[PDB]
């Protein structure tokens, strides 16, 4: 029920990358 | 323009086009019936 | 794909295989969404962290499929890049915000029982569809465990998990053209996507008009089938104005 993600569009106007995590899955 | 798409996009040749189901397709619609 | 089954033949003939020329390997999955475009993850073809970055002349696209390995005689077509466009604002540094590309066939593929394209969400269905504990379907040729590879395709059904629960499962910074999928610890069932499967679709099927939709692309996750992990999807509905851009301008 609860929405999943937003219904709006990306528009134009950091954090610990992905790489640094052990096991990530690319 | 693209649009909406391709007019027949999304309907599978051996399955939506001649009225047969997938053999778990129907776990998908029940996920989309709410409960109460 | 990990705990998924054997897909049916023509049960995704959206689906397409990324194929390394040399070395010859499975690069990643893709789907068909025109006669002439393809859809899959940026950091299928850009990823410097790990020194990834393919051209159009690198790849092959391979449509109508079934079996990894095996050249499917007068089923499957080959076809050559024309142009790859990845998202001016992907974000390979960080988190893979926006992790999405399209790429265009040289030559326009012909539809056929096994290769038929998938349909793009407008904002009814992905308002209808997309809420948490609805189920999508994803599909690939990637590995069938974390530490393997199947001889045909997989596929395995998923709900999407509230928002809440998709950023308490992870350390990375989740933003809105992100979603997450897959089965909690309490619910029993298993199963995810896995290295190999990156850039394929998750397709849900409107229960209005019968067609299948396209509402992720296989992103990114943190091992494959962990409890307490989700797998991270590109949010197509989102960012589904760049795709028509780009169609529509050099289409
Ligand atoms: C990818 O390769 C192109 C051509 O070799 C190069 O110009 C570009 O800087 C590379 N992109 C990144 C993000 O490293
Ligand atoms: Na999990």
């Amino acid at each position: 029920g609860e929405p999943g993600a937003p219904i709006d569009y990306d528009e134009y106007g950091g954090g610990t990358p992905l790489h640094e995590i052990p096991g990530i899955r690319l | 323009t693209f649009g909406s798409g391709e007019a027949d996009c999304g309907l599978r040749p051996l399955f939506e086009k001649k009225s047969l189901e997938d053999k778990t397709e129907r776990e998908l619609l029940e996920s989309y019936i709410d409960g109460r | 794909i990990v705990e998924g089954s054997d897909a049916e033949i023509g049960m995704s003939p959206w689906q397409v295989m990324l194929f390394r020329k040399s070395p010859q390997e499975l690069l990643c999955g893709a789907s068909l969404i025109s006669d002439r475009w393809v859809l899959t993850a940026a950091h299928c073809l850009l990823y410097p962290p790990w020194d990834k970055n393919f051209t159009e002349n690198d790849l092959l696209v391979r449509i109508g499929k079934h079996s990894r390995t095996r050249y499917e005689r007068n089923i499957e077509k080959i076809s050559m890049l024309e142009k790859i466009y990845i998202h001016p604002r992907y974000n390979w540094r960080e988190n893979l915000d926006r992790d999405i590309a399209l790429m265009k066939l040289k030559k326009p593929v012909a539809f056929s029982d096994y290769i038929h394209p998938v349909c793009l969400p407008d904002r009814e269905t992905a308002a209808s569809l997309l809420q948490a504990g609805y189920k999508g379907r994803v599909t690939g040729w990637g590995n069938l465990k974390e530490t393997g590879q199947p001889s045909v395709l997989q596929v395995v059904n998923l709900p999407i998990v509230e928002r809440p629960v998709c950023k308490d499962s992870t350390r990375i910074r989740i933003t809105d053209n992100m979603f997450c999928a897959g089965y909690k610890p309490d619910e029993g069932k298993r199963g995810d996507a896995c290295e190999g499967d990156s850039g394929g679709p998750f397709v849900m099927k409107s229960p209005f008009n019968n067609r299948w939709y396209q509402m992720g692309i296989v992103s990114w996750g943190e091992g494959c089938d962990r409890d307490g992990k989700y797998g991270f999807y590109t949010h197509v509905f989102r960012l589904k104005k760049w795709i028509q851009k780009v169609i529509d301008q050099f289409g």
